[PDB]
Parts: C-alpha cells; sequence; structure tokens
C-alpha cells in the first residue's frame, strides 16, 4: 500500500511559473491562495469576543471572575490546576470546583446569555 | 460579481477569487490615471493600499468599518515591499532614508 | 483559546475532531437534483446509498 | 529633541552598491545546504534553502521542535532547535546568504549594456570577459617594469614575463583579478591626471570622449561606492515564503523557480570548498570557478548568457531580474493593475427614471458589497447582539436589514466605471438606489461620457470606504460637478438621441393644424390645449410668455410679450428657468442648439440650475418623444424618382469615353480618371436628388391650394435633428451607395448602383466585404494606436501639477482667428475663451481699455471684444508661464467642468494627456500617425531648408554634391556657408536679401529650426496648429491648452552655450538654469550668467529623463534603470506622481497637494 | 563563452597518457609518499605520541579502529 | 443629500482644500467627539459637514480656531495633575 506513498512523493514539484491559459501572466503561482490568513470577519470577532468575556467576568463577583479567568487562559500565562486556585484561595478543594459551577451555571440563563450566545454556529 | 472582503493571494498578499466568491475587480494604470486627474488621492491611496495590497491596513480597516469609524491607517503596499527584497537579493543596497 | 474554552464551557459542546468539508450549493443558484453519482477507489467499502 | 532612531515615516528613498560586510547586516544565517524539506515530515531541513533557523517557523507562535508551543513565549530562542518564535509572517522578511568560495562577477554590472565595470576601468568588455573565464591573464598595479598596468597576457607570455621580473611586476587572471583591478583603482588621481590632459590636449575626439568619462568617475565618487563591491563575495538569499514551496491537490507540490536556481549555486559553490581542500588540479578549480560564476548569472538574470532551463521542463527558469520586470511591456504591479476588495460588476442597463446623480445598484450587489459597513450599524442601533449574529442575519436575508441597507447608502457614493478609462469621466460617482435585479442602471444622460452603449456593456462598481473617499467622490468624482468636457468647455451631458428627438418633435410646426392661430395666456394652459386633443403639438400660435433677464446688478428684468410661436414651444418654455429669454426655444431645437441651450444655462445661471434643468430635459424628452411614436418602415425611406434616369446617363458618359478609349482619343490612366470622375459626379447627383425629395416634399395645404415645408418623414426627423444617421447614411439607404474599392486601394469605376432598400445582388455584396473587413480591421488598430499615444502623453507629463497663483510674466502668445484661406475655420472668440490677456487691450481709439490686463476673459467679455472689432490678442499660455516646477493658474485658464479659473493643485497634464487622447479614437500626410509625428518632433523626409541669418546671400564654390551657400549680412560678420545639394529645386532668389528664417527652398520644416531660427513662439504655435488641424478636420474639438502643455514638456530641456557656472554643452532643465542664472544675476558673480538655447525634445525622447528613479523604472528598461541608477547612488525624493502610486502614497497632486507642501517644506527646515 | 566549451578546448590540450607513462607517474607517486612516511617515521614527537595513544587504546579511552588501519599484515 | 456642492466651492476658493476641511469636520462628527451644528436630516456626516461649509459657521480657520481653545479647555482641568509630575525633580 505504500506504493500509494512512495508513488506520491516521486512526483517532481510543478513550475509555479507553468503558465496556464491565454499565455497570459497568470502564471500557476498567481493563483495560490494564503490559508494561513485570517479572514477578518474572523479577526473582528475576536476583538469582540475579548471584550465580551471580559465583560460578563465583571458581572460577576470578584472572586467568580478571577476563578474562571483561573481556571481558563484569560487574560493570564497558562491556567491554574484547582488546587492551585484552592491555596490561592485558603479556600480549598471541593470548594472551589462549586463556583466554578455557580459561575458558568450564572451565565447560562439568559439576561447574561444573550451575548455569548449569538458567537456560536 | 460583487466582493467585500474575500480570499487573498499567497505571494502577493492581494484579494484573490478561492471560493468563486470573486476576487476584486482590477484597478488599473489607466483607472488610476483618471483619479489623478480628479483630485482624488485618497480615493486613490485607499484604492491600492488598504482595499488590497496592505496585509495590515486591510484587517486595520475593517476593524473600523465596523466600529463605525471611517480611516485608514494605510502602512507600506506589500507588493512595493516585495520589490524591495527583491531588489536586495540581488546585489543592491536599497534603504529607505530620513523621517 | 482562553475565551474560547470558557465559551464551549459555558455552553456545553464537544468541540469535534472533525472540520466540515461538505459540498453546499453555490449562493444563490437554485435547482432540482436529477442525478447523483458514486466513484470509489478501488478497495475502499463502498458505503449504503453508493 | 531625540532625532530617532525606530520607525518614524521616511521621506525620500536610497540606492547604491552592497557591501559584503553590508550583505551580511541582512544575512539572519547561513544558508549551508540545498536541502528544502525533510520529505517525509514535510519540515524544513535546517541550514537549507528553508529553514526554521535562519529564517523563521512555520507556523505562527510555534518553535520547530515544538518544545515551546506557547503564544505567551515571545522572544524565545528554543534551547532545541534555534527559532525564536514568532508570527510565522517573518518568514517573509528575514533574509540570508552564502558566502561564496572564489569571488563572482555581477552580471548587472558585467553585462548591462555600457559595461559599467568596463568603462570604470575603461578596459574593452570582450578582454574582462577573457579575464573571467580564465583565458588570459591580466597585469595589475604593474610596477616599473615592461608593462601597462591594465596590459592582458597570455600564458606563455606571462610565463616569460615571469622569468625576467619576478616581482615588482603582478598578474592575476579570473574574478579576482578584477577585483584586484577596481580594488586598486585610485579615481581621484585618475581624475586630476584627466584634469591635466584636459587643459593640455585640444581634440574634440580627444576631449569629448574625455570630458564624459571624468564626470561618470567622480561622481561614483561621490556616490560611496566602491568599486570592489561590483564584485561578489557574499550573495544575499531571498526570503522563502517570496519563493514558497506550498503543497497542493493531491499531494503535488509547486515551488517557485528561484529555488531551483538557488539550489544550483549552493551546490556548485559548495563543490568548490571541497575541491580546495583536495587540492585538485586547476583545470578543474577554474572549471568549478566558471560554473559558480554561470550559476549566480543565470540565479540573478537569467537570459544574458545561456537562458537555463528548469528541470524536465523545457521552459527556461526565471530569475530575480525577470521577477522585477513583470511582463506586459513595462508594468510593476502598480503599472498593470491591482485586484481590490469592495468592488464588483455586472451588466448595465437604462432606467430613465434616475436623477442624474443617481444609479441603479443591485440589491445583492449591494448586500454584498456593503457587508462590513452593514455590520457596524446592526450593532450601533442593537438590532444585533454581536457580530457574528450580525453576518448570520444578512447571511439569512432577515427582513430587517434592507432597511438598514437602505439607511448606509443614502449619503455613500459608489464609482461607476467602464471598461477602456480614457479621459477622467471614465470614473465618476454616483448615489445609490437600491433595485431589484442583477443589472446596474445607468442615468442615459451620462451614457455619452463613458461611451457606453447598452449593449451589454459591463460596468465596475467601487465603495469608497475611507471618509476622505466619501467627501473626494462627492466633491471631485459626483456626477454633478462634471457637467462639462475637460477636453473643451462644452456640456458633456447633452441629451443624445431620443430625447433629442422628442424635443424636435416638440418644438417644430407644420403649416395647417389643429388649433393654428389661436391665442392662449401662458404655457399652464398651452399644455392643457394640448393634453385635451384640442390642438396639435406643432401649429403656429401666439401666446403670452413672461421671460427674465438678469442684465440688472445681479437682478433679473421681466418683461411680457406676445410671441409668435408653436404650441410646442410654448409648452417646453415651462422648463427653462429664469435667466433665459424665450429666443431659446422658438427654434427648431435641433441637437447642436439644445446643447447650447444647455450650456448658456449654465454660462448664465450657474450650476445648480443647469444640472435641475438637465434631468427636465431628459425626462420630457422621452415622454414627448414617446407621444410621437416615431418609427421606421420600409416606405420611410424614399428613392428619388430620377434614379434609373441619372445612371443611365452616366451610362452612356462611360460608353462615350469608352468609345474615346476605343478610338485611342483618350489615355487609358486618363480614362480610369475620366469615368471615376462622372461616376463620383452621378452619385453626388443622385444623393442630391433624393437630398431634395426627401426633406421638403411634404407639400401640404392650408385653406388654400398648397405649400410645402420640410419633411415630417421619420427617418428625415432623425437625421435633421441629430438624433442618429446622417446624410452620408441615409444617402446609401436610398441613393446609391458608392465606388467601392478592390483590395490593392484602386476604387471601382462601376459603382454600387444598387441601395439597401433595394437588394444589392451577389456581385455588389462581395464587393462591400472588402471595405467592411478593412473598416473592422483598420479601426480595432486606430483603437490601438490611440491607447499608445495617450501612454506616451501621460508620459512625459503626468507629474506637471498647477502650483503657484500668478508666476507674474507678461509673457503670452497672440491669438489670431485660424482665418484658413477662406473665412474663419474657427473663430477668435473660440481660442482666447476662458484664457487671459497678456496685456490690456484697446479700442480703436486709446487711453481706451476695454480689458484690463489680466483678467480671464469669460462669455460677456469675449461679447465685449465681439461687440468691438477687435483682430488680435496676445494670451498667456504655459508654454510662456514663468514658475518652475509647474504651471501658474493665472497662466492656464479657467476651463475644468466648472467655469471657475483652475484651482490650485489640480493635475492638469494627466487632463492634457486624456483630453488629446481619448478622441484619438475618431480620427483617420494626415491622420493620427501625423500627430504623432508632431508630438515626437520627427523631421519630416524632404525638408526645406530656412536662412540661417538675414542679410544678403549667394552661391559660392561649385557642384561637389554640395554647392555651398554664402551668407553675407549688412552689419554682421558673414561667415555663414550651409552644404546645400543642388540637385533639390530651389526657390530663394540669388539677388534677393534674406531674412533669417526665410524660406530657401519648399518642402516640410523641421520644428527644430522653427524652434531655433523662429523661436518658441513661433514652434508652439506650429504645433498647435498642425495638429488642430488634423483634429479639427475629423471634427474634433480640442481646446489649443492640452496641446499647449504637451509642447511645453516637449522643450523642457535647452543645452548650454555660454559658462561661468556649469559646464558648456550640458543639455539640461530651463526650470533648473533659468533658477541658476535668476540666482547668479545677484550676490554670487555679480553675474556669470550662462547663456543657453532651447532644444525641442520629442515626447518620447522628453519622458526618457525623470529624476525619480522608481518612475523611470515604471515604463523604461528596469535593468538599465536601475543599475545605472545604483551606480550613482541616486536618491530618489519621490515628489512625482508615478512613484508615490508605487510606494502607494499620496499624490502629490490634488488632495494629496495639500499634504506634500506641508511636508516639502518641513524637509530642507529645522 | 558556455563553459563546456571553454572546458572542453582546457582539458582538450592534455595528451592521453602512454601506457609506460602511466606507471613513470604512479612510480612518481609511491616516491613522494614514501619520502614522506619515512619522513614521518624520524619524528620522535611521532613515536611517544603514537605510544601515549596506544596507551589509551589499552586503557578504554578510545577504540582499536580509531588508530590504525591495520599493519602490514 | 446634497446634490452639487457648488455653494461650498464659494465659500472656500480652492475645491481641493474644501475636500479636507469638511472630512475634518466630518470626523469631529463620525468619531463623536462633537455633535452637529444645523439640523440633521438622516443626511450621513458627510453631507451633515457639506451643509456646514454652505453656512459658513464651519471652516478651517474656524476649526483651527476651535481646536485651539479646547487644548487651552484641557490644559486647565489637568493643570493640577501634570503639575504634581514634579516627581521629575
Ligand atoms: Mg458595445
Ligand atoms: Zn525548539
Ligand atoms: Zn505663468
Amino acid at each position: 500500500d505504500k506504493i500509494r506513498k512512495v508513488l506520491k512523493i516521486a512526483k517532481e514539484p510543478i513550475s509555479m511559473e507553468t503558465p496556464i491559459g491565454d499565455d497570459e501572466d497568470s502564471h500557476l503561482g498567481d493563483f495560490i491562495e494564503d490559508t494561513t490568513l485570517e479572514l477578518p470577519l474572523d479577526s473582528a470577532t475576536t476583538e469582540s469576543l475579548r471584550a465580551a468575556t471580559h465583560d460578563v467576568l465583571a458581572g460577576l463577583t470578584a472572586r467568580e471572575a478571577k476563578v474562571l479567568r483561573m481556571r481558563f487562559g484569560i487574560d493570564m500565562n497558562t491556567d491554574y490546576t484547582l488546587e492551585e486556585v484552592g491555596k490561592q484561595f485558603d479556600v480549598t478543594r471541593e470548594r472551589i470546583r462549586q463556583i466554578e459551577a455557580k459561575a458558568l451555571r450564572k451565565l447560562r440563563h439568559p439576561s447574561r446569555s444573550e451575548v455569548l450566545r449569538s458567537f456560536l454556529d | 460579481h460583487a466582493r467585500s472582503t474575500g480570499s487573498y493571494s499567497l505571494v502577493t498578499q492581494q484579494p484573490l477569487g478561492g471560493k468563486a466568491q470573486f476576487g476584486g475587480q482590477r484597478f488599473g494604470e489607466m483607472e488610476v490615471w483618471a483619479l489623478e486627474a480628479y483630485g482624488a488621492a485618497y480615493t486613490l491611496q485607499e484604492m491600492l493600499t488598504v482595499k488590497s495590497d496592505d496585509v495590515n491596513g486591510r484587517t486595520k480597516m475593517y476593524k473600523n468599518i465596523v466600529d463605525g469609524n471611517h480611516q485608514m491607517e494605510p502602512g507600506m503596499p506589500e507588493s512595493f515591499n516585495v520589490l524591495l527584497k527583491e531588489i536586495r537579493s540581488l546585489g543592491i543596497n536599497i534603504e529607505l532614508e530620513d523621517e | 483559546t482562553p475565551e474560547e474554552k470558557l465559551l464551549r464551557a459555558i455552553f456545553g459542546e464537544k468541540a469535534s475532531d472533525v472540520k466540515d468539508s461538505s459540498l453546499r450549493v453555490p449562493n444563490g443558484v437554485s435547482g432540482t437534483v436529477i442525478d447523483v453519482q458514486v466513484f470509489t477507489r478501488d478497495g475502499v467499502e463502498k458505503d449504503k446509498r453508493a | 529633541l531625540k532625532a530617532q532612531t525606530k520607525t518614524e515615516e521616511f521621506d525620500a528613498i536610497k540606492i547604491a552598491l552592497a557591501s559584503p560586510d553590508m550583505i551580511r547586516s541582512w544575512s539572519f544565517g547561513e544558508v549551508k545546504k540545498p536541502e528544502t524539506i525533510n520529505y517525509r515530515t514535510f519540515k524544513p531541513e535546517r541550514d537549507g534553502l528553508f529553514c526554521a533557523r535562519i529564517f523563521g517557523p512555520v507556523k505562527d507562535y510555534e518553535c520547530l521542535c515544538g518544545k515551546y508551543k506557547r503564544l505567551k513565549h515571545r522572544g524565545v530562542i528554543c534551547e532545541k532547535c534555534g527559532v525564536e518564535v514568532t508570527q510565522t509572517k517573518v518568514r517573509r522578511e528575514r533574509m540570508g546568504h552564502i558566502e561564496l568560495a572564489s569571488p563572482t562577477a555581477h552580471i548587472w554590472f558585467l553585462k548591462s549594456l555600457p559595461s559599467r565595470i568596463g568603462l570604470l576601468l575603461d578596459m574593452p568588455l570582450r578582454d574582462i570577459e577573457r579575464v573571467l573565464y580564465f583565458e588570459s591573464y591580466v597585469v595589475i598595479e604593474g610596477g616599473m617594469t615592461n608593462l601597462e598596468r591594465q596590459q592582458i597576457l597570455t600564458e606563455e607570455q606571462y610565463l616569460d614575463a615571469l622569468e625576467e621580473f619576478g616581482d615588482e611586476f603582478d598578474a592575476k587572471m579570473g574574478a579576482e583579478a578584477i577585483q584586484a583591478l577596481l580594488k586598486s583603482m585610485d579615481l581621484e588621481q585618475e581624475c586630476e591626471q584627466l584634469r591635466e590632459e584636459l587643459n593640455e590636449t585640444n581634440s574634440e575626439t580627444k576631449r569629448k570622449k574625455l570630458t564624459k568619462r571624468i564626470k561618470l568617475l567622480e561622481a561614483f565618487v561621490q556616490s560611496g561606492n566602491k568599486p570592489e563591491w561590483m564584485i561578489l563575495t557574499v550573495l544575499p538569499v531571498l526570503p522563502p515564503d517570496l519563493r514558497p514551496l506550498v503543497p497542493l491537490d493531491g499531494g503535488r507540490f509547486a515551488t517557485s523557480d528561484l529555488n531551483d536556481l538557488y539550489r544550483r549555486v549552493i551546490n556548485r559553490n559548495n563543490r568548490l570548498k571541497r575541491l580546495l581542500d583536495l587540492a585538485a588540479p586547476d583545470i578543474i578549480v577554474r572549471n568549478e570557478k566558471r560554473m559558480l560564476q554561470e550559476a549566480v548569472d543565470a540565479l540573478l538574470d537569467n537570459g544574458r548568457r545561456g537562458r537555463a532551463i528548469t528541470g524536465s521542463n523545457k521552459r527556461p527558469l526565471k530569475s530575480l531580474a525577470d521577477m522585477i520586470k513583470g511582463k506586459q511591456g513595462r508594468f510593476r504591479q502598480n503599472l498593470l493593475g491591482k485586484r481590490v476588495d469592495y468592488s464588483g460588476r455586472s451588466v448595465i442597463t437604462v432606467g430613465p427614471y434616475l436623477r442624474l446623480h443617481q444609479c441603479g445598484l443591485p440589491k445583492k450587489m449591494a448586500l454584498e458589497l456593503f457587508k462590513p459597513f452593514i455590520y457596524g450599524k446592526l450593532e450601533l442601533r442593537g438590532l444585533a447582539t454581536t457580530i457574528k449574529a450580525a453576518k448570520k442575519m444578512v447571511e439569512r436575508e432577515e427582513a430587517v436589514v434592507w432597511d438598514i441597507l437602505d439607511e448606509v447608502i443614502r449619503e455613500h457614493p459608489v464609482l461607476l466605471n467602464r471598461a477602456p478609462t480614457l479621459h477622467r469621466l471614465g470614473i465618476q460617482a454616483f448615489e445609490p438606489v437600491l433595485i431589484e435585479g442583477k443589472a446596474i442602471q445607468l442615468h442615459p444622460l451620462v451614457c455619452a461620457a463613458y461611451n457606453a452603449d447598452f449593449d451589454g456593456d459591463q460596468m465596475a462598481v467601487h465603495v469608497p470606504l475611507t471618509l476622505e473617499a466619501q467627501l473626494e467622490a462627492r466633491a471631485l468624482m459626483m456626477s454633478t460637478n462634471n457637467i462639462l468636457s475637460p477636453a473643451n468647455g462644452e456640456p458633456i451631458i447633452v441629451p443624445s438621441q431620443d430625447v433629442v428627438l422628442g424635443l424636435y418633435y416638440m418644438t417644430r410646426d407644420c403649416v395647417n393644424a389643429k388649433g393654428e392661430g389661436m391665442v392662449l395666456t401662458g404655457p399652464k394652459e398651452a399644455e392643457r390645449l394640448y393634453r385635451s386633443g384640442l390642438a396639435s403639438l406643432h401649429a403656429r400660435v401666439k401666446v403670452r410668455i413672461t421671460e427674465y433677464e438678469k442684465d440688472a446688478n445681479g437682478e433679473l428684468v421681466a418683461k411680457t410679450s406676445l410671441k409668435d410661436t408653436t404650441v410646442g414651444r410654448a409648452i417646453l418654455w415651462m422648463i427653462v428657468p429664469k435667466g433665459l429669454p424665450y429666443s431659446i426655444v422658438n427654434q427648431a431645437l435641433g441637437k447642436k442648439a439644445i446643447s447650447k441651450m444647455l450650456n448658456t444655462c449654465y454660462r448664465i445661471l450657474g450650476l445648480k440650475p443647469t444640472v435641475i434643468f438637465a434631468d427636465q430635459i431628459m425626462y420630457t424628452g422621452f415622454a414627448y418623444a414617446a407621444r410621437s411614436g416615431a418609427s421606421v418602415g420600409i416606405d420611410d425611406m424614399v428613392i428619388p424618382e430620377k434614379k434609373h434616369e441619372i445612371i443611365s446617363e452616366a451610362e452612356a458618359e462611360v460608353a462615350e469615353i469608352q468609345e474615346q478609349f476605343q478610338s485611342g482619343l483618350v489615355t487609358a490612366g486618363e480614362r480610369y480618371n475620366k469615368v471615376i470622375d462622372i461616376w463620383a459626379a452621378a452619385n453626388d447627383r443622385v444623393s442630391k436628388a433624393m437630398m431634395d425629395n426627401l426633406q421638403t416634399e411634404t407639400v401640404i395645404n392650408r385653406d388654400g391650394q398648397e405649400e410645402k415645408q420640410v419633411s415630417f418623414n421619420s427617418i428625415y426627423m432623425m437625421a435633421d435633428s441629430g438624433a442618429r444617421g446622417s446624410a452620408a447614411q441615409i444617402r446609401q439607404l436610398a441613393g446609391m451607395r458608392g465606388l467601392m474599392a478592390k483590395p490593392d486601394g484602386s476604387i471601382i469605376e462601376t459603382p454600387i448602383t444598387a441601395n439597401f432598400r433595394e437588394g444589392l445582388n451577389v456581385l455588389q455584396y462581395f464587393i462591400s466585404t472588402h471595405g467592411a473587413r478593412k473598416g473592422l480591421a483598420d479601426t480595432a488598430l486606430k483603437t490601438a494606436n490611440s491607447g499608445y499615444l495617450t501612454r506616451r502623453l501621460v508620459d512625459v507629463a503626468q507629474d506637471l501639477v498647477v502650483t503657484e497663483d500668478d508666476c507674474g510674466t507678461h509673457e503670452g502668445i497672440m491669438m489670431t482667428p485660424v482665418i484658413e484661406g477662406g473665412d474663419v475655420k474657427e473663430p477668435l472668440r473660440d481660442r482666447v475663451l476662458g484664457r487671459v490677456t497678456a496685456e490690456d487691450v484697446l479700442k480703436p481709439g486709446t487711453a481706451d481699455i476695454l480689458v484690463p490686463r489680466n483678467t480671464l476673459l469669460h462669455e460677456q467679455w469675449c461679447d465685449l471684444l465681439e461687440e468691438n472689432s477687435v483682430d488680435a490678442v496676445k494670451v498667456r499660455s504655459v508654454v510662456s508661464c514663468d514658475t518652475d516646477f509647474g504651471v501658474c493658474a493665472h497662466c492656464y485658464g479657467r476651463d475644468l467642468a466648472r467655469g471657475h479659473i483652475i484651482n490650485k493643485g489640480e493635475a492638469i497634464g494627466v487632463i492634457a494627456a486624456q483630453s488629446i487622447g481619448e478622441p484619438g479614437t475618431q480620427l483617420t500626410t494626415g491622420g493620427l500617425p501625423r500627430v504623432a509625428d508632431l508630438f515626437e518632433a520627427r523631421r519630416p523626409k524632404e525638408p526645406a531648408i530656412l536662412a540661417e541669418i538675414s542679410g544678403i546671400v549667394s552661391f559660392g564654390k561649385e557642384t561637389k554634391g554640395k554647392r555651398r551657400l554664402v551668407i553675407t549680412p549688412v552689419d554682421g560678420s558673414d561667415p555663414y556657408e550651409e552644404m546645400i545639394p543642388k540637385w533639390r529645386q530651389l526657390n530663394v532668389f540669388e539677388g534677393e536679401r534674406v531674412e533669417r528664417g526665410d524660406v530657401i527652398s519648399d518642402g516640410p520644416e523641421a520644428p527644430h529650426d522653427i524652434l531655433r531660427l523662429r523661436g518658441v513662439h513661433a514652434v508652439t504655435r506650429y504645433i498647435v496648429n498642425e495638429v488642430q488641424d488634423v483634429y479639427r478636420l475629423q471634427g474634433v474639438k480640442i481646446n489649443d491648452k492640452h496641446i499647449e502643455v504637451i509642447v511645453r514638456q516637449m522643450l523642457r530641456k535647452a543645452t548650454i552655450v555660454n559658462a561661468g557656472s556649469s559646464d558648456f554643452l550640458e543639455g539640461e532643465q530651463v526650470e533648473y538654469s533659468r533658477v541658476k542664472i535668476a540666482n547668479r544675476e545677484l550676490e554670487a558673480n555679480g553675474k556669470v550668467g550662462a547663456t543657453y538655447s532651447r532644444d525641442l525634445l520629442g515626447i518620447t525622447k522628453a519622458s526618457l529623463a525623470t529624476e525619480s528613479f522608481i518612475s523611470a523604472a515604471s515604463f523604461q528598461e528596469t535593468t538599465r534603470v536601475l543599475t545605472e541608477a545604483a551606480v550613482a547612488g541616486k536618491r530618489d525624493e519621490l515628489r512625482g506622481l508615478k512613484e508615490n502610486v508605487i510606494v502607494g502614497r499620496l499624490i502629490p497632486a490634488g488632495t494629496g497637494y495639500a499634504y506634500h507642501q506641508d511636508r516639502m517644506r518641513r524637509r530642507a527646515a529645522g | 563563452t558556455d563553459p563546456v566549451r571553454m572546458y572542453m578546448r582546457e582539458m582538450g590540450t592534455v595528451e592521453l597518457l602512454t601506457r609506460e607513462g602511466e606507471i613513470d607517474i604512479a612510480k612518481r607517486i609511491e616516491d613522494g609518499i614514501n619520502q614522506v612516511q619515512c619522513s614521518v617515521a624520524e619524528y620522535p614527537e611521532a613515536i611517544t605520541y603514537l605510544l601515549e595513544q596506544y596507551d589509551r587504546v589499552e586503557a578504554e579511552e578510545a577504540r582499536l579502529s580509531d588508530l590504525i588501519t591495520g599493519f602490514v599484515d | 443629500a446634497r446634490v452639487t456642492v457648488q455653494d461650498a466651492v464659494e465659500k472656500i476658493g480652492n475645491r481641493f482644500d474644501l475636500v479636507l476641511v469638511a472630512a475634518r469636520r466630518a470626523r469631529q462628527m463620525q468619531v463623536g467627539g462633537k455633535d452637529p451644528l444645523v439640523p440633521e436630516e438622516n443626511d450621513k456626516t458627510t453631507v451633515i459637514a457639506l451643509r456646514e461649509i454652505e453656512e459658513g459657521l464651519i471652516n478651517n480657520q474656524i476649526l483651527d480656531v476651535r481646536e485651539r481653545q479646547e487644548q487651552q479647555e484641557q490644559e486647565a482641568a489637568e493643570l493640577q495633575a501634570v503639575t504634581a509630575i514634579a516627581e521629575g525633580r
């Protein structure tokens, strides 16, 4: 079955200058789109989703915002295991997991919910 | 055909239809002269920089358009920016002077 | 990303290991399907419809 | 203050040669291996053309090895595999280099045609190559022995020469020698030596070449380039992403050709490094060295030696020089075009309902075009929670968005453009009106300016985004602001065809018609009579009208009277605003008058009324034309009753002349002309026969027996009105059509006796084909020539812009009407309109200033000049404008689509070029090529000769092949003797005194003379009139202005004669020069000021010299432009148009003219 | 130009070796080398080094493949 | 709409310096720093600015004049804050 793999790599790259059609300056390379780019309708929504999560995280109690920003990478390097957070809060372990739930729960039922739901599809 | 924001050519960042959501209309030499006869520079600048060739300016514009601020923070057309490396890839030292 | 991770967390969607490549009708054009053909590489099991 | 070290906003640019250390400055790593990507993991192989270490991470913010994958880590160089984790964008920026083993020559400086290295060493090319291929030895720094410094030796000679002197004699071969030569070269000392020889020895052959070279050397000195640098030690490598390897579907790969090239230079280079440590024999390392040179040549500019071909693919691989050139002639991707977002296009249709300021735009195009704008308004009002949802809404086409689109559209112009953009009117701004359907609807009145028929022409649309583009669009590109052709002040919005048929059918009168003779209070009740069926549209009727005249001081007089008119003119009067007299509508209203209606309306009431007037004219035109029911049937084309008879008589004549030829009474050649003459004459007869019958034969009765007026026949109404058709085309319909011509150009003596109303038979049609086919062929080529001409034209002008206000020179040219041989082939009033007077002009008595010095002559003033009999006016011209680096507006004129005097900063050259070029399609020595000869200054073929100097002349010496002409000035010195071939029949009287510039023979004259001998005004007058002869003969209106500015650019250069500051024979700018002797007349030398001589450069030649090298690199040959600049270290300051577009900043004209001003002064400031 | 030509002609000068000439040169080769071997054989530091190196080989600080290619035999 | 801008070119002669000034003003309106000087009909800021030019209550002198005052209006508020930057000493 390696025939396929082997048979593939054997093919020599095509001159990107291959004239195609019309003999015109259309050259094979002129048609190769850029895929690492990011569509602006996307780049735009990122700047918005930040502002979104940033607003709704101010809508909670200060510890609910920190705990969620903690539990995820929000405006911070990495994210913290839930044990670390307990030590940071001096109130530890199972307790914290609960707060997370109510926070997600609090953003779930719409007053809060109408804006963040519009981000998916 | 109409296009707002489409795909882009890799080698030069330029509008390119890849989806058959068509690449923009081509603004050629003659059309440029036409803008030069009117005195409209900004129309012309926006045509060949942010509306097209500036990989930065293009997104920076869109974000302002939705924000409702019509401006352009143009930067340098990437086409020319490549010419610069191409000259410099030869033996030529080409620099951008002063301020 | 972080805020995306929170987004799935609130609305509880499992983000798939798979992306949608499906062929869909071009914008604005509308019609009736008069036919479907299925070509398969020799050796992959032909699916049900095919 | 701190100057700066980081990214502020640059001015100018510099270009120069590159040091090896300089090349190393850029390089982030040495590319040491041809490997590209791993072949299994498709990852880049380290130290290869694609390298993560040298250039950059493959994917954004991620280490190659993968140890550091986090966006947090940024200035981190991975400890595993060094990659500073940063956007992959940097793979597009960072360069690299290659340290070559044995020096290598740079193909550009070896082979651009005047080999720079060659003349820098003053050494021939073939010799240098002979040293490069190791085919011969060259001495270097020869010392005192036997041998010259640049002398070249052979093998034996080197050997023999070495036995005598071991040292104090030196020779190398190959690239190192040349590098050795260049490094050793002392330019300054060479300068001095060349200076001494200049003073000592006098010979034209000798000092010509001498002075030429010394400038280059000191130039190169002043450059800062060191000659060794023309020889490459280090070779920079272009960033990978600019010659990418990207994959394709099916797993195939595609890549730039440079890799194939680059790969080779490395291999060959590396093999050489090996071959040194193996101490291989010379024959080999030499061969390897040659191969290395070849590879670099193919990399840099391929095609100057062998043209290496790509792998497995015949087509030659493209080198960096071919990357810069691009193709389609000279186009650097600013010039051919650039794709642009926010745009679209589709087929266009009519839309008569539109006001002139708007256009029909399909709903969907408008949805997709404004998508980002819509998103912003949608969440501004909060109809969409967030941007994503907004997309989903419009993608869903929820009913609410359409209303939102009406908001964002309202005040927001769009640009509409058609395919061959010629004059600036090819792009005009409109206000969008949402339209169901996929077609663009376009205001009819504008269809003329675009040259857009409705046969399926497509137009493209562009959304101006930035606010300044909205305001530029509204105040510049809006339709209503350009209502007048820039080529000539006549309105370009004049109604076209249906509308003019309407108004003609409206105001026309038959002899007897319903309502004839009655009387009405005013137009209101005139329409009331018409709509009701009581009165005919055309019947002679008296009605009371009230016209107005503003002839008071800014004030409208009113007068009411009983005008004898028709019903139609009465009805139409409702539209004419204010000022205008009823006199304007009381006529038949043809297309010509109907335009000047608009014109006067504009020149009197101003802009706004002309627009709104214009809208009204169209609406009413279509409408009544719609009421008229004009049509065309087959019986509307009336053949003369006498046709067969005319043909028969002319048929006797040909048979008579044939009998005269049968009897030899007339020669064959004489016969051909003879038969053609009668046939030509016959056709004219039939034409003016059918014309008489067709035109007036409506013969009608009022209360009496008969009377006859001009026909109401459909097709005549069309041609008379000016709507469509012309006596010529009509003549082919009814009267016989023409005498065709056989392909070789003779014209057949049996014309086409039938016409289209009858049938053409087999033979006749077949003969028609040749003329037809040649027309299409001819037109398509005259199309191309026109385009070519406008190109050269904008190139020679372009950067010319109105800059100062009034240069304040009294200087100018004397304007007279063209008056050719008969009476007035074109008047004075048109020539002087809108120009500015050079000096106050007199009545026939004096101390009576009618128009006082420089005053814009507008319509009233021209009429006051017209009131009086004044026959001659001196007028300021751009050719005489004293301002340097531009034109003073006072010297230019008023012209614009607006009547006001030209604004400061409008770029006129372009509009000049465009104005001349657009009509060029309609032209056809004589023809368009005649125009080109003129603007190209070309000296005619069999020219005349003009008296070099005044005074009595005589013939001298004898027939050697030239019989010398000896001139004897009265006061002055005689010595002028010109060599005139005596086999050309002369004119000049052997015994008469001749003024310099008189006609010494006949035949055309080179404008060089006219400029040189007769002076500037003469040649400029000569140019305008000859080209204008061509256009006006073709029926084209082009103001002399435009032609005058092209001339100014033609004479841009001059050649010094005297001295006292700069060099003798230097050709140079009169702007530059005049500014230097105007600077020299004081301070400095009391006056050392040097005398010059104006020169005539053809456009294509004058366009060649431009200070900005980026501009020249555009349209000229790039390689030559870049090199010749790169040696001199030429520093482009921009300042021009072409160049600012390339780099992409504001044009130093128009809107930007304010900017450049603020920066240009900031520059050369502190 | 086109270096195949300037090469073909540069080597084309060299005359093919006679069957005897090959051996002559080859013999010459032997001499040159044989001189340096002997020239090498006469150096004292050259021996003690080899000695000091073999003491490192028996001491497990190197391998036999990294010192000799074999002797005569 | 503003069908023809002819009236504005009269208020400032050049017609190019006209485009700039109305732009500058339109941004004073589009980016919300200020509010209109004359009834807005749903005319977008593009035209609102043009109406303001025609009426002669907005040109480059006035704007430069207006702007120069705001510099001092803000220099008055922060007066204590920046003089508190005496820590430079
Ligand atoms: Mg057509
Ligand atoms: Zn790493
Ligand atoms: Zn002037």
